[PDB]
């Protein structure tokens, strides 16, 4: 039931996009920060803090 | 080889130029392939008559006999591409590709 | 001898059959009209076959036994909840209209081929040429999308030209008022929720349309309610007409044979009624479609070719 | 040879003409009366191999290859009948079909005693597999990683191809016997450099060596369980077994060509067996285990000394067996909460005890704790490659452990734990699963009573 | 490929150059608000034949209903928008 | 950076950019026979030319 | 579905070649097997030199 | 669960009239489902000629 | 209609210990299912495994093991018996080997 | 057309066929072939829209063009030699001009575009006897003339045919111009060994026209003529889309299947000339032609793609018409690798 809207996908650039990507990770806005868009593959993904 | 054999030959050459480039009219391509078969008529002809290959003298009528078929294939597609179009433009037949 | 291009090289040909009454006819009018029994009386009269007009179940009457098939193996749409629920989401509207257009090319297929093989006229009740009418009335009740009517239009237009229109085009006439007043002295339940203006479209696309189109290529013989009651006038009407108008009278041995070739082989004929346009309405995904294929090839006798399914008594089976 | 090839030929009209719901029955059983009968060729003379016809021979090598296919076949049939059991009859016999066409092709292949023979069946197995995989995988992918498994494979093979012919232009022969006993030395040139290349890049990919390997983790991810049960235990070994028959021709050219393929081959088994440590899906960590033991074999065959070919023998059949343990094990969790990811199934142990041990039985196999056959192969490899160079047990010895540390860890992360608490569907287990996972591991106890059956010619 | 996306300011821009080439039209007096009859001083005619050039221009016919609403340069490029479906 | 990246990158996706671009280039024609018979008249020559006269 | 998804199957979507991934790349890819060619022919050039001059106390090896 | 299959949009991926669409053949529309075109309304024109009056 | 198709929903999984309690995971129908059970362990464990192990185990020494050691035995009694080395460093007897006649 | 009509239309193609096939003489051989293009043009013209006319004017242009490079050909070499027996050409000349005009009969890289429009253009029983019957009178002119081939030419057009039929192949959703590209890539298999074996060119195009044979007639049987339509097979007939999948790996040449029997053959054969890289390169190409195969066989057998409503009522009716062929083609199509030494019977 996880629709083709719901995948991560390419690293945003405009802020609507911002804003889509953090509703579709369940974040507020204001914290959601994807990692930096070289070639690495991360994508959409957010970047967490890196505690254990 | 006498110089009418040489100047045959480029006749030859020179209507399948015209053949091979076309222009819009279907008809000046038929009129290419129609001088393409009178070229080689004249240059068999010349060769039997050189030779004296008596029984190749009936060689060259046969040529002309399916040359006319030939043409009146041609002419027959042109009515139907005409009657398509109201045209002979070859740039209508463009419905297929590779 | 199977009618193939060895029977008509040597002998068989169309035009020694014609014998001047082959004429089909259909008898076309609005819902609840008379024209039933008027298509029946014609046809009895003239000596033609009468065809009963197609519905969802059409298709079962010419297959196996004669008797229909369950609504989830064969149609798939129900004009009952078509008139309960013209505007489902689950495009019960379109899946009908689809499938009683497909319907009506076979029995136009049907009748052509009997036309073609015995010289007997036939009597059509509606046909391909005048199905559209209920379309449009769909179309204008916001009961279907501008797309099904566009899908419509493409599957006509590669299917219907390939066949000779019909000589005699009889109109019954019945104004919308009094087809309100039979449908609700008729008593079903469902027919009572057709609305006038649904009505008066049918009505509409008829009298805007099919007879102005088809009066160019056939001959239009309309009549009232009161005057379509007696046969007789009728018939003698359409014995003195002259059919001189649209490409019948052009037809030889040659395009007789191509069209018998046509009218048989109905896999031919139903090719383009399945073209690869994925409409929501119609289209079926693949593990319904693998269901309801298996649940079919599991009837008594459609495992196999008609004359070879043991289970309904077919016998010989190892050395036909 | 006929007597067990002609059975598995009517292994096929059997299952054709049986009851909707006698197939699976009548075919586990014949399978596994075929494979008591193939027990027999194990009794092998030492000196030559078993020469039954023109056409056909067995070996010290090719006999157990033979008993794994035959023994395999059952436990596909038993580990297929349930997820197919909504299918139609006739397309679940044309599953067994494809089986038993797989089976047929592998035992003509690994007895056939010339080359082209060889390389005919040895491609006819991709029909099968190819067929199997797309047909009845379960995800979209699945049509992807057929395609690689097909061109990767295809862009190996077709070079071969060209080389055999051109090796009976030159030699006049491919029978195997024949072109052992008139070997001749490879000089060193441009064209017997590439025609050791053409000879040896076919059965690389297929082992696979590390960068052709990228078609595995797809195939086997995607495919169906016996799909990949076959694909790891038995389809694999086709390219080491080539390797073993092809390089007879090669030498003394392999001295100084198998320089890039060992540098390959040990550097890429750390790199998979590291690659296995972060796995998000239980199949893919498999899959490259299995890719990091066939690197090993890789090396025992590149070595080319008489205890790296027993080592590479017995770690051939027992990665066989322990990765279609292993594919079994994961496939039953599959069907139980229908998804591949590792950590959403947790605390199993707690809910099912026997699949437990038997996890525990085959994560020990697989980090070749002694003195299973495992163990017995990898060590006589690593005992080959430090007389090859005392440098190579650096490498050795890490694989080892990373070996151990993702082995354990699939364990400690599918059984240990607390159970997830929204996941209420796990039954217990069926009699089904049992028996496959017993009938996977008993044979393997069993053959360290006698590793001298998987050894092979040079024992 | 064809044509490129036309967009409203090629629209506007293509208006006023057919609408600057009219010889009843003062060039630099005319501004895309402008009332043909009011600012301009036209008459119905010369509004027929504003819109016989805009049918040349832009390659589409104009209805007379429609043409008779057209009274100015941004109402043409309205209406030119909404039949060729342009939203920016 | 290796397996998902650039061992895909060199082998199969390479591979698969390759004969996609060919096969554009390839089947992507207009369809006039004018072109075609011109690019035969090359063909014609370029055959009279560099291998007629290599024998 | 998310992390697994992203983890697998969303990285090649979202590569760019970069000199930064260019270069490590390179360096992860080739660097460690040009290494132990290095080493492994170093040793094993040694070693059979050591042979061919009648020095290596191979007593008793006669296991390989 | 049940096994992936085929579903309209990737169905629609072999519908167009060319695999791998560019922009050149993005315009390229597939051929009818009968392979006949709608005729071309090339209105042949008569020849007027003037009988008379010389 | 919103819908993109008329699709069949996906149906649950059916748990075969619901209508058998003891069921086996090898069939519906609870003859068959035991039946396979049956066969499948009395054809692998009861005959496979045990007779095939057996038979494994006592196949005769065809790969001449014991048959070397005799040998051995024989020739090392009679090697040393006499003075002779227990092993040559030649193969083959130097007598019928024709080296080339030039080394230089 | 008159079923008379069409009988003696397709008699006259045979017949010219055949004449080409049993003269001797240069000017009987030519007879044939015009023969056989004035009865072969009404062929693809039976079924009459402008898409048919097209091309058949196409066909037409090519093939006259061919015949009058013929023509002119015959005519050089009589006049460097007063000989007119089919034999050995004299002149290295005339040798290029036919072999140029063999190659556009053909449709051989770089004259191949018209194949794949003539293909689209027609029916599906005129592609039919196009891609099969019509390469057997050059082809038979080009065995008798091959020690008189210049291999360098040949074996270029042969190479470009292979990477051109890949090429194209690759892009096609419509199953006739499918159909074409394999054509093309088949005729450039069978000329590349024609200057060593024609023995081997006799078995490839044996093995290749009864698989053409088989696809063309199940093509027929489910009347479909693009991707999508084939895609509704499955849920009318799967056993056509079952035998169709697998005559569609026998052409990409996988064995055990026939399609392996001719490259293997030929690629044997030319190792036996010390021809090593260019067999190589042939095989590497048609992997593509197998890769689009694939993808048929991926939308049409392999997997199930959504249906229509209206497809119900299709399962109610048979066909009418019988292919009494079919069953033989599809087995000869498939399992003859076991009896591939019966080509000695060839030659
Ligand atoms: C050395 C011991 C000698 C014992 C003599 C008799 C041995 C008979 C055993 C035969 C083989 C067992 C079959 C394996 C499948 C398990 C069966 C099962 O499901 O249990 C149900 C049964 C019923 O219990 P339950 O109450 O219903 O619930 C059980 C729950 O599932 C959960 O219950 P659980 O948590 O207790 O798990 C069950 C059990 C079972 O789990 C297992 O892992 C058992 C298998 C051991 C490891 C397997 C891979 C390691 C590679 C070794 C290969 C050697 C093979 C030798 C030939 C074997 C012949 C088949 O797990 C363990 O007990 C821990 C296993 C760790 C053992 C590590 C030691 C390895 C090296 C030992 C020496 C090997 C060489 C011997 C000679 C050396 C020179 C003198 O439980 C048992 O009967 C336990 C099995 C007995 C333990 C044997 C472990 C050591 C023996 C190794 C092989 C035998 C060597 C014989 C040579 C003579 C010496
Ligand atoms: C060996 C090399 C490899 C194999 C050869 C290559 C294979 C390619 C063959 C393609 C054949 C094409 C074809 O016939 O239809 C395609 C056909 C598809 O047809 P369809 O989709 O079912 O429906 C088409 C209907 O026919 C729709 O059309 P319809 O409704 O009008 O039906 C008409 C039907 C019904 O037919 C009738 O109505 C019968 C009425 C009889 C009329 C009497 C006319 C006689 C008067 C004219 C005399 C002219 C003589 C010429 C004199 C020349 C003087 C120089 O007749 C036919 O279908 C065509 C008849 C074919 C004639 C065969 C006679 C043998 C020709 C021998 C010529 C050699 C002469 C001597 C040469 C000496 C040198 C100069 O494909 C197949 O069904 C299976 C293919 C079988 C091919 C052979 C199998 C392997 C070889 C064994
Ligand atoms: C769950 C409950 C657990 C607790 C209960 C357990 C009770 C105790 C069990 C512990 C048993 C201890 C084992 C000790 C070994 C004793 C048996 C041993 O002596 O037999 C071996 C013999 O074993 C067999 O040879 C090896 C097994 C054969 C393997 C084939 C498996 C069957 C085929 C199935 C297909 C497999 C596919 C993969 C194949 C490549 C050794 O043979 P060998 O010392 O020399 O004998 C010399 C004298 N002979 C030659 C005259 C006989
Ligand atoms: C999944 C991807 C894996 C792909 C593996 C591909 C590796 C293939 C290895 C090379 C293939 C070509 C070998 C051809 C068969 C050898 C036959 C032979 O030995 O004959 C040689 C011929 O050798 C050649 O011609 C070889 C030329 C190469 C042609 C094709 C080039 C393909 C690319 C080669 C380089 C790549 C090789 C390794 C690739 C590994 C995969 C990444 C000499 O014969 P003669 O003509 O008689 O000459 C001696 C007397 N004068
Ligand atoms: C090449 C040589 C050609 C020369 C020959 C030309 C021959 C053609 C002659 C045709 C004559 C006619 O049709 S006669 C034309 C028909 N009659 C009228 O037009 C008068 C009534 N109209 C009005 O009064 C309006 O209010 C109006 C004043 C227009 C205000 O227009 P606006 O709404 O804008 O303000
Ligand atoms: N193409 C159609 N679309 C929708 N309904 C149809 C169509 N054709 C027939 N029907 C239905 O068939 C029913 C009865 O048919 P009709 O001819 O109108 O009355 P009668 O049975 O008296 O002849 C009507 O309710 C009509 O709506």
């Amino acid at each position: 039931h996880v629709t083709k809207d719901m995948f991560p996908g390419p690293y945003p650039k405009t802020p609507e996009e911002r804003a889509a990507a953090a509703k579709k990770y369940n974040m507020r806005v204001e914290d959601y920060e994807p990692y930096p868009d070289d070639g690495m593959g991360y994508g959409d993904y957010p970047k967490l803090p890196d505690r254990s | 080889m006498p110089l009418v054999y040489m100047n045959i030959i480029m006749a030859f050459a020179i209507a399948l130029a015209g053949l091979l480039m076309y222009r819009s009219h279907l008809m000046s391509s038929l009129l290419c392939l129609e001088g393409m078969m009178l070229s080689l008529f004249i240059m068999s002809t010349l060769i039997i008559l050189n030779t004296h290959f008596t029984l190749a003298n009936m060689m060259p009528i046969i040529l002309l006999v399916f040359a006319a078929c030939e043409a009146a294939l041609g002419l027959s597609l042109l009515v139907m591409v005409s009657n398509t179009y109201g045209t002979d433009y070859v740039q209508n037949l463009n419905l297929l590709q590779c | 001898l199977q009618y193939g291009p060895l029977a008509f090289v040597l002998g068989e040909r169309t035009t020694r059959k014609l014998t001047e009454t082959s004429k089909v006819i259909t008898v076309d009018g609005n819902i609840c009209s008379g024209k039933g029994r008027l298509a029946r009386e014609i046809a009895e009269k003239l000596g033609l076959r009468h065809f009963p007009e197609a519905g969802i179940h059409y298709a079962d009457s010419t297959t196996g036994d004669g008797k229909p098939l369950d609504v989830q193996l064969s149609g798939n749409c129900s004009l009952e909840k078509f008139y309960d629920d013209p505007k489902s989401n689950d495009g019960n509207s379109y899946r009908l209209q689809s499938w009683l257009y497909a319907s009506r090319l076979l029995q136009y297929a049907d009748a052509l081929e009997h036309l073609l093989s015995t010289g007997q006229g036939v009597v059509l009740e509606r046909s391909i040429y005048s199905d559209f009418v209920f379309l449009e009335a769909m179309y204008r009740q916001g009961f279907i999308r501008k797309q099904c009517v566009e899908h419509y239009n493409e599957v006509k237009k590669v299917t219907a030209c390939e066949y000779l229109p019909p000589h005699v085009v009889v109109y019954v006439d019945v104004p919308v008022p009094e087809i309100q007043s039979r449908i609700q002295k008729k008593g079903n339940p469902h027919e009572m929720k057709i609305t006038a203006a649904y009505l008066q479209d049918i009505e509409n696309a008829y009298k805007k349309t099919f007879l102005p189109e088809m009066s160019e290529k056939c001959e239009v013989l309309q009549y009232s309610a009161r005057e379509a009651e007696d046969a007789e006038k009728v018939v003698e009407d359409i014995e003195y007409l002259k059919c001189d108008k649209g490409p019948w009278p052009d037809q030889d041995d040659r395009t007789f044979h191509r069209l018998r070739m046509l009218v048989q082989n109905k896999l031919e004929v139903l090719n383009y009624t399945t073209i690869p346009v994925y409409l929501p309405e119609i289209t079926i995904g693949a593990h319904q479609s693998d269901r309801v294929f298996q649940k079919f090839t599991e009837l008594p006798g459609r495992k196999y070719s008609p004359g070879y399914n043991e289970d309904v008594g077919d016998k010989w089976i190892w050395l036909k | 040879m006929l007597k067990i090839i002609i059975p598995t030929t009517m292994l096929l009209p059997m299952t054709w003409m049986s009851k909707h719901n006698m197939i699976w029955i009548n075919a586990t059983v014949h399978s596994l009366l075929i494979s008591l009968i193939s027990l027999s060729l194990l009794n092998q003379l030492g000196e030559n191999s078993l020469n039954f016809s023109l056409t056909f021979f067995s070996d010290s090598l090719s006999a157990p290859l033979l008993v794994l296919t035959t023994w395999l076949l059952p436990l596909m049939l038993m580990a297929s009948q349930s997820h197919l059991s909504k299918e139609t009859t006739t397309r679940k016999k044309l599953y067994i079909t494809m089986l038993i066409l797989l089976q047929l092709f592998l035992i003509m292949t690994f007895t056939a005693t010339e080359l082209i023979l060889f390389y005919i069946l040895f491609e006819a197995t991709l029909v099968p597999t190819l067929i199997i995989i797309t047909r009845w995988g379960n995800q979209t992918e699945r049509l992807n990683a057929g395609l690689y498994f097909l061109f990767y494979t295809l862009a190996g093979s077709l070079p071969l191809l060209v080389a055999l012919v051109y090796i009976q232009n030159t030699t006049g022969s491919l029978n195997f016997l024949i072109i052992h006993y008139w070997s001749h030395p490879l000089s060193n040139s441009w064209s017997n450099i590439f025609m050791w290349l053409a000879c040896i890049m076919a059965f690389m990919v297929k082992m696979p060596l590390y960068g052709l390997h990228l078609w595995l983790p797809k195939a086997h991810v995607e495919a169906p369980i016996a799909g990949s049960m076959v694909l790891a235990a038995v389809l694999l070994k086709l390219g080491g077994y080539g390797m073993m028959r092809i390089t007879t021709i090669l030498n003394p050219l392999t001295n100084y060509m198998a320089y890039p393929f060992l540098m390959l081959s040990m550097w890429g088994m750390i790199m998979t067996s590291s690659i296995c440590l972060r796995q998000t899906d239980l199949k893919s960590l498999i899959a490259y285990s299995s890719v990091s033991h066939m690197a090993l074999v890789i090396v025992a065959i590149m070595i080319q000394t008489p205890w790296s070919f027993m080592g590479a023998t017995a770690l051939m059949i027992a990665h066989g067996l322990t990765s279609s343990m292993l594919f079994c094990l994961a496939n039953t969790n599959y069907e139980r909460v229908h998804s591949r990811t590792m950590i959403l199934a947790r605390g199993l142990q707690t809910l099912l005890p026997l699949m437990a041990t038997w996890w525990l039985v085959a994560s020990l196999t697989n980090l070749a704790l002694p003195p299973s056959i495992n163990l017995i192969g990898e060590l006589f490899i690593i005992t080959a490659s430090f007389s090859w160079s005392n440098i190579t047990i650096i490498l050795m010895g890490m694989n080892m452990m990373i070996t151990a540390l993702y082995s354990l860890y699939m364990l400690i992360t599918t059984q240990r734990g607390k159970y997830t608490h929204h996941i209420n569907n796990i039954k217990p287990s069926f009699t089904r699963e049992n028996a496959l996972m017993a009938l996977h591991i008993l044979p393997l106890l069993l053959l360290t009573l006698n590793p001298k059956m998987i050894l092979g010619p040079l024992y | 490929s064809d044509a490129p996306p036309l967009t409203l300011e090629a629209i506007k821009d293509r208006v006023l150059y057919v609408l600057k080439l009219y010889d009843k039209i003062d060039p630099e007096k005319l501004s895309v608000n402008s009332h043909f009859m009011k600012d301009l001083g036209l008459d119905s005619l010369d509004q027929v034949e504003i819109i016989m050039a805009m049918e040349d221009e832009f390659g589409f016919e104009i209805p007379d209903i429609d043409a008779e609403k057209l009274m100015c340069p941004q109402e043409i490029v309205d209406y030119i928008a909404d039949k060729k479906d342009v939203y920016e | 950076l290796l397996d998902l990246i650039w061992l895909e990158t060199i082998l199969p996706k390479t591979t698969s950019f390759i004969q996609m671009k060919m096969s554009i280039m390839v089947s992507n024609q207009k369809g006039l026979i004018k072109l075609y018979f011109l690019s035969f008249l090359i063909t014609i020559m370029i055959s009279m030319t560099l291998f007629n006269y290599h024998e | 579905i998310r992390w697994t998804y992203a983890r697998s199957a969303n990285i090649y979507p979202n590569f760019r070649p970069t000199p930064k991934t260019s270069l490590l790349g390179a360096l992860f890819g080739i660097g460690p097997l040009f290494f132990w060619y290095y080493v492994f022919k170093t040793d094993r050039d040694k070693k059979e030199k050591l042979i061919q001059e009648g020095k290596l106390d191979q007593t008793f090896n006669i296991s390989y | 669960a049940r096994q992936w299959q085929p579903d309209v949009e990737w169905a629609e991926q072999f519908g167009g009239a060319v695999m791998y669409p560019t922009k050149e053949t993005a315009h390229w529309k597939p051929p009818p489902w009968n392979d006949v075109d709608p005729p071309k309304d090339t209105l042949v024109s008569n020849l007027t000629l003037n009988f008379g009056p010389q | 209609p919103t819908i993109r198709l008329q699709e069949d929903p996906d149906p649950e999984d059916e748990n075969l210990y619901e209508k058998n309690p003891d069921s086996h995971g090898y069939d519906k129908d609870p003859i068959v299912d035991l039946w396979n059970m049956r066969v499948v362990f009395f054809f692998g464990f009861s005959i496979v495994l045990v007779l095939g192990s057996t038979f494994v185990a006592y196949l005769p020494d065809y790969r001449m093991q014991e048959w070397a050691r005799r040998e051995a035995e024989r020739l090392v009694k009679y090697r040393e018996a006499n003075g002779l080395p227990l092993m040559e460093s030649n193969c083959f007897d130097p007598n019928k080997i024709q080296l080339p006649e030039d080394e230089d | 057309m008159n079923p008379i009509i069409y009988t003696t239309l397709i008699m006259t193609v045979m017949s010219g066929t055949m004449l080409v096939m049993i003269s001797s003489h240069w000017l009987l051989i030519w007879i044939g072939f015009e023969m056989n293009l004035l009865a072969m043009i009404p062929v693809l013209m039976k079924n009459f829209n402008p898409r048919a006319t097209e091309a058949a004017t196409k066909y037409f242009l090519t093939q006259a063009t061919a015949s009058m490079m013929l023509m002119m050909a015959i005519i050089i070499n009589l006049l460097y030699s007063g000989q007119w027996t089919i034999t050995k050409m004299f002149n290295p000349v005339a040798m290029t001009m036919m072999t140029m005009a063999l190659a556009m009969k053909l449709g051989l890289s770089p004259f191949h575009f018209w194949v794949p429009e003539v293909t689209q253009g027609i029916s599906l029983q005129a592609g039919l006897l196009l891609l099969t019957w019509q390469k057997l009178a050059p082809l038979s002119v080009l065995c008798q003339i091959s020690q008189s081939i210049n291999p360098n030419l040949m074996l270029t057009m042969a190479m470009l045919s292979i990477l051109i039929g890949g090429w194209g192949g690759l892009n096609q959703t419509q199953l006739r111009k499918i159909m074409a590209y394999s054509s093309i890539a088949h005729m450039g298999w069978m000329t590349a060994v024609l200057p060593y074996n024609t023995t081997m060119t006799i078995l490839n195009l044996l093995i290749y026209i009864t698989m053409t044979l088989a696809m063309f007639m199940l093509l027929i049987h489910s009347s479909a003529t693009t991707t999508l339509s084939l895609s509704h097979t499955w849920n009318k007939m799967p056993v056509i889309t079952s035998l169709m999948m697998v005559t569609l790996l026998s052409m990409g040449g996988l064995p055990p299947l026939s399609g392996f029997m001719p490259k293997w053959m030929i690629i044997q054969e030319m190792t036996k000339n010390e021809s090593i890289i260019m067999p190589t390169l042939m095989a590497m190409t048609a992997l593509l032609n197998l890769y689009f195969y694939m993808r048929l066989a991926y939308s049409s057998s392999l997997t199930m793609f959504p249906s229509t409503n209206n497809m119900k009522m299709k399962w109610q009716f048979e066909h009418t018409k019988q292919m009494k062929l079919l069953p033989t083609m599809i087995v000869l199509s498939t399992l003859v690798l076991p009896m591939t030494p019966a080509l000695s019977s060839l030659n």
